[PDB]
Order: structure tokens, then C-alpha cells, then sequence
């Protein structure tokens, strides 16, 4: 699924 | 970053990191007093740490600015991602040097095809996780308008552009968020999101920073 690349947001 | 290599000690001298006690994204810094970040980066906190390589240890050439200001693009959208872009004001101007400059804004947009540095802390495995403590840097091109869609259909509005390589084996991963995407030395590009990372057909997804120019010269004129 596509997530953002930030530590630690995922659709 | 994976499939990257060590960049090197401030040879990226516009990337910061942004920390809350700990490292959570990266930035570009496009003055003395203004960092450009992605809007899904936001949190109360923010640290920004400049002039950084090793961002485990005190090296010398660090400067650590508190946020004073953390300014979310008003229309972006959390769900779809559209208009992932952020302004940081620093508390105070940081003293700029050969290893802690800023990074040009467009004054076009880039084509498909051109070479970018795409560089940051994230991870550098495509399964599992491991996290770097130097700065890892990847040249990756452009894709075309018709790749970048048959790859995500229905997820990229005219703010977004796709980077790297459809192969697999060399993207942008979690923890590099928000850092630069930088083409003939013009900042074209903010780490957003994709699937997984590194995947095949799966290419890094980056806010298109040519169409906010304008907004982001509005928006310093005015804070
Ligand atoms: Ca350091």
C-alpha cells in the first residue's frame, strides 16, 4: 500500500 | 535511501534534518531563515539540524535552530496527499558556509528524463529496516506524466511527480520525507510517498515544487 516516507502514514 | 551511496560529509549542504528527539524527516533549506519540508512532516517541536553527516554524533559544522514557524500548505489534503508541502522559519538565521548553504527554487518546471539527487536519513533496506547514520544520496531521473500514472492510476494530481527507477533496488524510504529533490541544482522535488520503497513498478511519488514558486515567495514575503 502507499505510505508517506516519514518516521514512524500508510492508505 | 536504498541503493544509494555516502554522500560524504556536507557535500548536500541545503539538506537538514528535522528533529524531536530523534531524527523523523528531512528538509531543504532555501534561505538563512526557511526550510522547504513535505506538510505530512508537521508536528509541534521541530528541531532543524544543519550543516549535519553523522546525525548520531557531534562532528562539528552542526547548527541546531528551534522552528519558530511550521507553515502547512492551507489546502493540503491528508488522504490523497496533494499539496504535500511545508515552510519551516527558523528561530534565528543560521550562519551559512560551504557546508551549510541554501538550494535554488525552480524557475521552471523540470522534464522527464533529468538527473536528480535525491539524498537522506531514511531507511536503506527495501524489506526490513536499517538506518543510516550518515547521509545517503541517490541520482535517480524523472519519469514521464503517462509512467507516473500507470503506476499509481487516480493518485497523482499535477502537483506530484514520480522519480528513480522502475526496476526496483533505488528509491527514497521512510525517513527521508521531506527532503530534497534536487535536478541542475534547483530544488524540483519534496519526498512524499509511494509504494514501499524500491519496488518494482513502484517508483518514489515527490511534490512538484515548480508549481509552488509562487506560494512559497507569498508566503516568506509575508511572515
Ligand atoms: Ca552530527
Amino acid at each position: 500500500g502507499r505510505c508517506t516516507k516519514s518516521i514512524x502514514i500508510c492508505f | 535511501i536504498v541503493g544509494g551511496y555516502t554522500c560524504g560529509a556536507n557535500t548536500v549542504p541545503y539538506q537538514v534534518s528535522l528533529n524531536s528527539g530523534y531524527h523523523f524527516c528531512g528538509g531543504s533549506l532555501i534561505n538563512s531563515q526557511w526550510v522547504v519540508s513535505a506538510a505530512h512532516c508537521y508536528k509541534s517541536g521541530i528541531q532543524v539540524r544543519l550543516g549535519e553527516d553523522n546525525i548520531n554524533v557531534v562532528e562539528g559544522n552542526e547548527q541546531f535552530i528551534s522552528a519558530s514557524k511550521s507553515i502547512v500548505h492551507p489546502s493540503y489534503n491528508s488522504n490523497t496527499l496533494n499539496n504535500d508541502i511545508m515552510l519551516i522559519k527558523l528561530k534565528s538565521a543560521a550562519s551559512l558556509n560551504s557546508r551549510v548553504a541554501s538550494i535554488s527554487l525552480p524557475t521552471s518546471c523540470a522534464s522527464a528524463g533529468t538527473q536528480c539527487l535525491i539524498s537522506g536519513w531514511g531507511n536503506t533496506k527495501s524489506s526490513g529496516t536499517s538506518y543510516p547514520d550518515v547521509l545517503k544520496c541517490l541520482k535517480a531521473p524523472i519519469l514521464s506524466d503517462s509512467s507516473c500514472k500507470s503506476a499509481y492510476p487516480g493518485q497523482i494530481t499535477s502537483n506530484m511527480f514520480c522519480a528513480g527507477y522502475l526496476e526496483g533496488g533505488k528509491d527514497s524510504c521512510q525517513g527521508d520525507s521531506g527532503g530534497p529533490v534536487v535536478c541542475s541544482g534547483k530544488l524540483q522535488g519534496i519526498v512524499s510517498w509511494g509504494s514501499g520503497c524500491a519496488q518494482k513498478n513502484k517508483p518514489g511519488v515527490y511534490t512538484k515544487v515548480c508549481n509552488y514558486v509562487s506560494w512559497i515567495k507569498q508566503t516568506i514575503a509575508s511572515n
